[PDB]
């Protein structure tokens, strides 16, 4: 008989690491339907912001134009969602980008010639040789430079190569950042990979001691299975360290005396990020955008 | 997008007509030329 | 012979011949043998199966006999034999990297694929041809599952988002 | 180790084009047949 | 002909530029090999578009 | 016939999530 | 049935070349005529459609098109489809006078 | 829709239309690709829409798939579920399966809507579990039968039918009867389900349902288990991997043992027929003086070949009738390269031999592998070369490598199947156009004789009984028709 | 006259060379990758007279 | 009701079932003509 | 062409990786699986980009329509 | 000011009417057109 | 004996018709020009090959074509007679 | 296609989610069918795809020159090794999880890297469509050729098979 | 006054006469809330019957089916889950942030 409150009593969370970029946690005894609605929002329903439509004035250099549009879109940028809304696409272009939806960056680069001493390298040898993502500079339009003054919009990972040149050839575009979601297009997912596992169960059957368990160690991660004496033989450390190599399954000596299984309301979620928001603040988006994907559907009229 | 052709009928107007599905010049007012045709002939110096 | 091929001692020194060449077992180098010399010769493949006193020859490396395109094909000699002389009408018909002169040029149609990638599981001769400037291909990560249902007869599914972050692009 | 990707030797070669002597010889070697053949009509014995 | 590889980037041309083609009107036509009979040796075939030619012809 | 050389060197380069290097 | 000149890649044809062949009229444009509306495409599988049944792209869902009479049963679809016109896809491209 | 060469009828025949998105593709289903021979590697369909109302009632009634069932060539369906529905119905129907009842509630509405006119009830109807009392569990044969309870009609009674599998009883173990197929009152009761049950094969379920319930039913039930079979792959997947294709190290020794008695089996073969005896040795001159003998004669040449390749065939009967159920890793449920070849999925018992086994005899144009002038098969070996290797016998596997030799005898054996696919279908295609020209207007009249177009008689009857032979399938099978007695009246 | 050769490949010749041939002398050498571009120069062909058989030997 | 019906055209059907079926026999040897040149003749 | 921006797998950003690969197999002198695992590239969807990358663009740049030759 | 660039020199080159289709630096008739600042945009797709 | 030995099953009733046409005047015709000789349509041996042989033949008859063939009904636009070609369907009006 | 003969068009740009994930959080990019090698044959597709991952691993490059292995020195005991030090299943096996349920999936999936090629001939020069167009001036029938919009022919077989099914009216 | 109506959507060709058995229609929802909401809806005792279907997946519809037994319509099975499933992410929010504010 289940009941919410009977699911209260018995769900855990055991954070195992936190970070700036990345989180591996647990979630005890909760259903794979849930576990599962909780890593498919994370990749795609969770929004962020990525270049939408580039607008190149000259683009002289040897990438193409719509490849060099698909490097920019791809560049993840550190800009906090519910700072922006969302755009509206039932109205023309011209009332379509307020200074609430969209962030304008901007790149303008002119490769020179250098006058250097000598095969030498084309840093020391050119101007401007490599475009990288730092140079996308961040134009506040209209009231976002009493919004944006605490943080400007700079990319999360300011080192990205987008393109390279040579002189004579210049680059010089105009993009607009609109908020979207990953199930769009894969740009806007706030996440490097969301992913779970389960909880490995090794079920030793036997009592295995002695030479046979020195040789059970080596079927495993290092601190998976332990040894004391003949006497706390051989027992699992950390059964989370494990993966799940099934090594120990083609030994002969091994193939009945143990049992390798999951734990099957144990999930392990290792959410790491795109550099836009903390990994753990993608995780309560998450619980939220499902919580809000129900109250839709019942604050809305059955129809017919 | 048009070219300058003779009178549509039905009592269109002075118009200039236009190919729309490879093979049937409308007028201007979208009035089908009654049978018309664009003939091709067909290759696949030697 | 009795009855065979009309005996005699024919040497041949002209223009067009086919020559290929081959270890000679004496003094360990190389000779040049033509196709009408290797009817009646002896030429071990491997070294570790020459016989006493019927091989005078021996091959260097036994991919001497494949094709350029051939000898590309990972691990050919486990395939069975249309797959490996299908890649090889297959692998022409790729849209990989014509050139790199390709603003100096104007041809009817090109094919350009954008990020090619060199291969982790490669032949040796992938290398000597310099087959690294002209880059046919990607590494994906593959994996063999039913799954989807949509896969069936020859049809493969491709990931969502490993094409929007541009997987197999090209012009 | 049994073969390698040979990265640091294409970027020093895609870069600086060897001002000397071409590199893949066996290149070279897959069109003997089409540029001799043609080589022989001018070069040679008796012109 | 006697020309480096930096000298093919020079003057336009791929680095590694193959060669043994002709270029046509743009169209970068090439000589087909053929497979013809052994120059200068007799051969000893068989053939029955040899009765085919005259009478009494074996 | 001289075997495939075995390449020296090779170590764990596949660990569970959340365990970069605390096996020795 | 003629002697000619020359070589002259095999010359011009007279009314029974134009007869007699896998090609020429008789076999070419009586048993074998080229047709309208008709489309093809690069086939791809589907366990989601029924087995009587096709699924056919949007490409070709707004070009192909069937004379349907207006009569007083269909006027509520049809005029539905004369407003969408020939671009959105429950529509239709032309309409034929009496 | 239209599959290019149009061999017969069944290569174009009448579809619905359902409109898609997102799509540039036309989009078929996996029943119709063994009809139209169609398979999707790049190949291109014609798609006619036809123009009157005439015309719509022949692309419904005449030429649809559904009356397509059957083939009129022999009377053998040709419509079923192909390559991965057949690998999951095997894993589905087999006596592991036990589903609970949020999961059994789910393949049913998988794959069954009434919302899109699937049921007959309008209201889906479930079975009581085949546990009780530890935990509620239904089987997976207990799904195939809710499936026929909700797409067949309610006032007809269920089927009943007794049938076979391509999967013999001994791969399930000690006393199993998975080999028998049972259906009693619409009820699978015992037996997987295969390409012999919802393939395209003869006296299955799908073939029986098309006869009691009639051909709307038996296009339903294909469709149904085209989506039952692709919800649970979806929950429950498939694969195939290396180790599927190794034999264990007691089974591999028994094919080295075997393959260690081959080594005299070309001099015996050729001892044999230059009438030598007692095992002369292979360099004796008056045995290579009679092999020469053989090799300037097409004759006996002819001899010597069928001798040694039917001699060397009994070996690799040997090594494959000794491993490949018995020196597998994986035994047969989990190892899927055997199991994609006991269904009937796709591949037969060559392959999976050729694979874990050995090749065996490369043979060209009926004979072996072809010789030199000077006696050589190639220059690797010596002239007149009684070793069985020599004259093409592949003695390696796919999974292990074959030799620089014997992959030259594998290039010759792969291209005499390939020359003669090139003059494979200019042969019979101007076999079928002559046909086509007197056979042509001929036609059944209406006082049941055949007659020409012109009025002149050809039979009396259409082969003596004017049995359709789309229709005379279960007509003489009376063991069907008595025990489906009233839902067959 | 030789400009005319390798844009057809018609070989037009009073004389009569030994070939058994008059035609496919010449073929374009496509781009459309590098694999594609050195296969025609390691190409040989026995005779286009030959696929006028209907003889596989 | 499993009689043939009239107008069905067993002309076209019955050149139909030999002309396909002998697209799956054209290979060699496995004393008689075999295969499809004993049924062009 | 030059090195993707994103994995084409998960989707870790690793274009901004391929110049600091350079550095570590010509100035440290590293092979190549370890300076992949120094560059934080440890599932193998992403460690196969930088180590596959033939990075073609300083072979297009040397044909520059727009200096003198 | 409009401009075009030579094939073979690379020297900026504004072509008025009548006037033959040459570089003026050297003499090379192929003559390739450069591009100006002008906007075209895209979906960075 | 040909399908058999290919373990292909085809009916005999498309064998007997097969047969039957063959021995349709007594003798062993062939399926070719020389037993498509002794015939009815002149358009069905028209399409099939040597049309202006064929057409000879017709001529110098003055041979009157009944266009009952299927191969004679598709040159002029006739409805084929074989399948719903085969009958007519005719409207029963109430009124006298 | 792969470089062994497997080639087959994209069926289905298949979203990301819905898509089996790997213990290590990998996604493929390509899925391929199993039943397509039980009649091919290709099994050095098996281990090119044993090979590539044991060298993305490693950071080494792979041999795969032929004859180099040997029945006794089999390369399934070769880069099996490389992966057992690596970390992963000695037989190329990895435990996925189904994107659609979220559950694990029945046994472990065969995973691993293949250099995969992209052929030159697409739907988007295949595919053509026709209500009415340009016509031929002594026939009026319509034109061949897809660039001029031209038909799709019904040739001489199809004929005989809308004979072969009755159909006197769409064959009119 | 304009709410949404064209999100969720009882198909009556399907639906019983009592409301003890009823199929839905979402727009724009896939195995994401297809799953975790057919769950939960498994939880009430009256459900006879429960599943999602997604009909084709290039388009974004959703249909899923609820059965019951009796004293409770198929419509109030639907918005009992719905409110069990928004009480389940509160849960799961704040257990997630009383580890956070713990370390
Ligand atoms: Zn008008
Ligand atoms: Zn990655
Ligand atoms: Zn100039």
């Amino acid at each position: 008989e289940w009941n919410v409150e009977k699911f209260k009593k018995d769900f855990e969370v055991n954070i195992s690491s936190l970070d700036a970029r990345e989180a591996n946690f647990d979630l005890i005894n909760i259903d794979t339907s849930i576990a599962n609605a909780f890593r498919r929002i994370m990749i795609s329903e969770v929004p962020s912001v990525a270049a939408e439509y580039v607008y190149f004035f000259n683009n002289t250099s040897v990438i193409q134009d719509e490849v060099l549009a698909h490097r920019i879109g791809l560049v993840p940028l550190k800009v906090d969602p519910d700072m922006l809304t969302w755009v509206d696409s039932n109205l023309p272009d011209d009332e379509k980008f307020t200074d609430e939806n969209t962030i304008v960056l901007s790149l303008n680069v002119k490769c020179t010639r250098n006058p250097d001493a000598p095969s030498t390298d084309p840093k020391e040898l050119y101007n401007n040789a490599h475009v990288y993502a730092r140079d996308l500079k961040f134009e506040p339009q209209g009231r976002q430079s009493t919004t944006f003054a605490d943080c400007p919009v700079v990319p999360a990972d300011p080192d990205i190569l987008l393109a390279k040149l040579r002189p004579g050839q210049e680059i010089s575009l105009k993009a607009h950042c609109i908020l979207g979601i990953g199930g769009d297009h894969a740009k806007f997912s706030p996440v490097s990979t969301a992913s779970y596992r389960l909880l490995p169960q090794i079920n030793i059957l036997q009592p295995i001691k002695g030479e046979s368990a020195r040789r059970f160690q080596k079927c495993f991660p290092p601190g998976v299975i332990g040894i004391d004496e003949g006497s706390d033989e051989a027992y699992v450390k950390d059964a989370r360290k494990d993966t799940v190599s099934r090594e120990v399954l083609r030994y002969e000596e091994f193939a009945d005396k143990v049992k390798l299984g999951r734990v099957r309301n144990h999930f392990i979620f290792n959410v790491e990020s795109a550099g836009a928001m903390t990994p753990e603040e993608i995780f309560f988006k998450s619980v939220r955008i499902l919580k809000n994907k129900a109250e839709y559907l019942k604050n809305c009229p059955i129809t017919q | 997008t048009f070219i300058r052709g003779p009178i549509c009928g039905t009592d269109n107007c002075p118009s200039r007509l236009w190919r729309i599905i490879d093979g049937r010049r409308t007028c201007q007012y979208g009035h089908v030329m009654e049978g018309d045709v664009e003939f091709n002939d067909d290759e696949d110096l030697g | 012979s009795t009855r065979g091929q009309y005996p005699g001692l024919y040497l041949f020194g002209g223009h067009s011949r086919m020559l290929r060449p081959v270890r000679y077992l004496p003094l360990d180098k190389e000779d040049i043998v033509g196709p009408f010399e290797q009817v009646y010769m002896n030429i071990a493949v491997t070294p570790q199966e020459i016989q006493n006193n019927v091989h005078t020859h021996v091959e260097f490396t036994p991919t001497n006999i494949l094709s350029i395109l051939a000898n590309l094909t990972p691990f050919s000699d486990f395939n069975q034999s249309p797959r490996n002389m299908y890649q090889c009408q297959m692998g022409k018909q790729t849209m990989g990297t014509p050139g790199v002169a390709l603003c100096h040029r104007s041809d009817n149609k090109l094919y350009r694929l954008q990020t090619g990638q060199t291969p982790i599981v490669k032949a040796n001769l992938y290398d000597d041809y310099g087959m690294d400037n002209f880059p046919n291909g990607f590494n994906a990560v593959v994996a063999v599952i039913s799954y989807t249902g949509y896969d069936m007869d020859d049809a493969m599914i491709i990931n969502k988002s490993a094409d929007e972050r541009g997987f197999g692009y090209g012009t | 180790r049994t073969a390698d990707f040979r990265t640091l030797e294409r970027e020093s070669r895609f870069i600086n084009p060897p001002k000397d002597k071409s590199a893949f010889p066996l290149l070279q070697e897959a069109v003997q047949p089409h540029i001799g053949s043609f080589n022989a009509l001018t070069e040679g014995p008796d012109g | 002909n006697k020309m480096s590889p930096y000298e093919l980037v020079q003057h336009k041309e791929e680095s590694d530029e193959i060669g043994g083609y002709f270029i046509v009107n743009g169209i970068e036509k090439l000589i087909r090999m053929l497979i013809v009979q052994r120059r200068n040796h007799p051969m000893a075939i068989i053939r029955p578009s040899f009765a085919n030619r005259g009478a009494s012809y074996s | 016939r001289k075997d495939v050389p075995k390449v020296e060197g090779l170590k764990l380069e596949h660990f569970a999530t959340g365990y970069d290097a605390e096996d020795f | 049935k003629a002697q000619g000149r020359t070589s002259g890649k095999v010359p011009i044809p007279g009314v029974k070349q134009a007869l007699e062949k896998k090609e020429g009229l008789f076999r070419k444009h009586m048993m074998g005529k080229r047709v309208n509306y008709a489309a093809r495409s690069v086939i791809s599988p589907d366990p989601n459609i029924e087995t009587n049944e096709i699924g056919v792209p949007p490409v070709f869902a707004v070009k192909l098109t069937y004379p349907e009479p207006v009569t007083a049963y269909n006027i509520a679809e049809l005029r539905q489809a004369v407003i969408n016109g020939p671009d959105k896809w429950p529509g239709a491209t032309q309409i034929q006078n009496e | 829709m239209n599959r290019q060469p149009t061999l017969h009828k069944a290569s174009m025949m009448g579809h619905k239309v359902r409109v898609l998105p997102n799509e540039k593709t036309l989009r078929l289903h996996y029943a119709n690709t063994g009809a139209y021979n169609a398979d999707f590697d790049g190949d291109e369909m014609n798609m006619h829409f036809p123009q009157n109302e005439n015309a719509r009632a022949e692309a419904l009634n005449l030429a649809n798939t559904d009356s397509q069932y059957l083939t009129p060539t022999s009377g053998s369906p040709v419509r079923g579920l192909i390559q991965d529905h057949i690998s999951a119905g095997v894993w589905l129907t087999s006596k592991d399966s036990f589903f609970t009842r949020e999961q059994y509630q789910q393949y049913i509405y998988g794959c069954i809507r009434p919302e899109d006119g699937h049921t007959t009830r309008s209201k889906i109807v479930t079975l009581p579990p085949t546990i009780f009392k530890p935990y509620p569990l239904w089987t997976g044969k207990q799904i195939i039968t809710t499936v026929l309870l909700n797409v067949t009609p309610p006032d007809m009674p269920g089927i009943n039918l007794i049938s076979k599998n391509k999967i013999k009883n001994e791969y399930w173990g000690k006393g199993s009867l998975e080999n028998e197929v049972l259906f009693k009152d619409g009820a699978l009761l015992c037996g997987i389900l295969d390409k012999s049950q919802y393939g395209a094969s003869k006296y299955g379920i799908v073939h029986s349902l098309h006869e009691v319930y009639g051909p709307e039913v038996a296009a339903k039930v294909l469709s149904v288990l085209g989506r039952l079979f692709t919800n649970y792959i979806t929950a429950t997947a498939f694969t195939c991997g290396m180790d599927d294709l190794r034999l264990t190290a007691e089974g591999n020794k028994w094919r080295t043992d075997i393959l260690k008695t081959s080594v005299d089996t070309g001099r015996e073969a050729a001892a044999e027929v230059t009438n030598l005896d007692k095992d002369t040795p292979a360099d004796d001159p008056e045995l290579l003086k009679r092999l020469q003998e053989i090799l300037r004669d097409n004759n006996k040449s002819g001899i010597l070949d069928a001798v040694t390749s039917s001699k060397v065939n009994a070996i690799t009967s040997q090594v494959v009738s000794k491993c490949v159920p018995d020196g597998t890793m994986k035994k047969f449920p989990c190892n899927s390269m055997q199991a994609m070849a006991l269904s009937g999925a796709k591949g037969s018992n060559v392959n999976v031999s050729q694979i874990m086994c050995l090749l065996g005899q490369q043979a060209l144009e009926g004979r072996r592998v072809p010789v030199m002038v000077s006696g050589k098969t190639l220059p690797s070996f010596k002239p007149y070369e009684t070793d069985a290797m020599a004259g093409g016998y592949v003695k390696g596997r796919f999974y292990s490598g074959i030799k620089p030799q014997e992959y030259y005898f594998h290039c010759m054996a792969g291209r005499e199947g390939l020359i003669d696919t090139a003059v494979k279908t200019s042969r019979s295609g101007y076999l079928q156009r002559c046909l086509t020209k007197q056979l042509e207007g001929v036609h059944v009249s209406y006082d049941n004789s055949i007659r020409d177009a012109d009025g002149t008689l050809v039979q009396f009857m259409y082969g003596g009984d004017a049995i359709d032979i789309t229709k005379e399938s279960h007509m003489t099978q009376f063991e069907f028709c008595l025990d489906n007695y009233y839902a067959l009246l | 006259k030789m400009q005319y050769f390798l844009s057809t490949g018609n070989l037009v010749s009073q004389s009569g060379l030994d070939l058994q041939q008059v035609s496919g002398y010449t073929v374009v050498a496509e781009k459309i990758n590098f694999y594609r571009f050195i296969s025609h120069f390691r190409m040989v062909h026995r005779g286009s007279f030959f696929a006028q058989l209907k003889t596989t030997t | 009701r499993s009689l043939i019906n009239p107008g069905e055209a067993v002309g076209i059907i019955a050149s139909q079932s030999v002309g396909e079926p002998s697209t799956q026999m054209t290979l060699n040897t496995f004393n008689v003509t075999l295969g499809i040149p004993r049924l062009r003749e | 062409m030059i090195v993707p921006v994103r994995c084409f797998s998960c989707g870790k950003v690793v274009g901004d990786k391929w110049e600091s690969y350079l550095n570590l197999l010509q100035e440290d002198e590293l092979d190549e699986g370890t300076a992949l695992s120094r560059l934080g590239l440890k599932r193998y969807c992403c460690r196969r980009m930088i180590l596959t990358h033939v990075d073609l663009i300083e072979k297009f740049l040397r044909y520059n329509p727009l200096e003198k030759r | 000011t409009l401009k075009y660039i030579c094939a073979e020199c690379s020297s900026k080159l504004s072509l008025s009417r009548t006037d033959a289709v040459r570089c003026k630096d050297c003499g090379h008739r192929i003559l390739l057109k450069a591009r100006t600042k002008r906007l075209v945009q895209f979906e960075a797709r | 004996n040909v399908f058999s030995r290919y373990a292909i099953s085809v009916s005999f009733r498309h064998l007997d018709l097969i047969a039957d046409m063959m021995t349709r005047q007594g003798t062993y015709l062939a399926f070719n020009r020389q037993g498509m000789e002794t015939s009815t349509s002149s358009f069905m041996k028209m399409s099939y090959e040597t049309t202006c042989q064929f057409l000879t033949k017709a001529v110098l008859d003055n041979e009157r074509e009944q266009l009952d063939s299927p191969s004679a009904r598709i040159v002029v636009g006739k409805l084929n007679n074989v399948g719903t070609g085969s009958f007519d369907v005719l409207a029963k009006v109430p009124n006298a | 296609s792969s470089r062994h003969g497997q080639k087959g068009v994209c069926s289905r740009k298949w979203p990301t989610i819905d898509m089996p994930f790997s213990e290590t959080g990998i996604q493929p990019d390509i899925i391929i069918n199993p039943h397509a090698f039980p009649s091919r044959m290709t099994i050095g597709m098996f281990v090119e795809s044993l090979a590539g991952k044991a060298g993305a691993l490693h950071g080494i490059a792979q041999d795969s020159t032929p004859w180099i292995f040997n029945e006794d020195d089999t390369p399934a005991d070769y880069f099996g090794e490389q992966l057992a030090k690596a970390g992963y299943n000695y037989h190329g096996n990895e435990p996925m999880y189904s994107g659609a349920t979220g559950e694990e999936l029945r046994a472990d999936i065969y995973v691993g890297v293949v250099y995969y090629q992209r052929l030159r001939h697409m739907v988007n020069d295949k595919f053509q469509v026709r209500s009415t167009g340009p016509v031929n001036s002594l026939t009026m029938q319509p034109v061949k050729g897809r660039k001029r919009h031209g038909g799709i022919r019904v040739g001489e077989m199809e004929r005989d098979a809308l004979i072969g099914h009755g159909t006197s009216f769409l064959l009119q | 006054e304009e709410p949404d109506r064209e999100k969720i959507k009882l198909l009556t060709q399907a639906t019983s006469e009592d409301g003890t058995s009823a199929s839905f229609q979402i727009v724009e929802e896939d195995h994401t809330l297809g799953n975790a909401l057919r769950y939960v809806i498994m939880k009430n005792p009256d459900v006879e019957f429960c599943g999602y279907s997604i009909p084709h997946p290039s388009e974004n519809l959703l249909n899923i089916r609820i059965q019951t037994y009796g004293e409770t319509t198929a419509v109030d099975a639907l918005q009992k889950g719905l409110k069990d499933l928004m009480d389940l992410c509160d849960v799961v929010e704040s257990k997630f942030t009383e580890k956070i504010k713990s370390m």
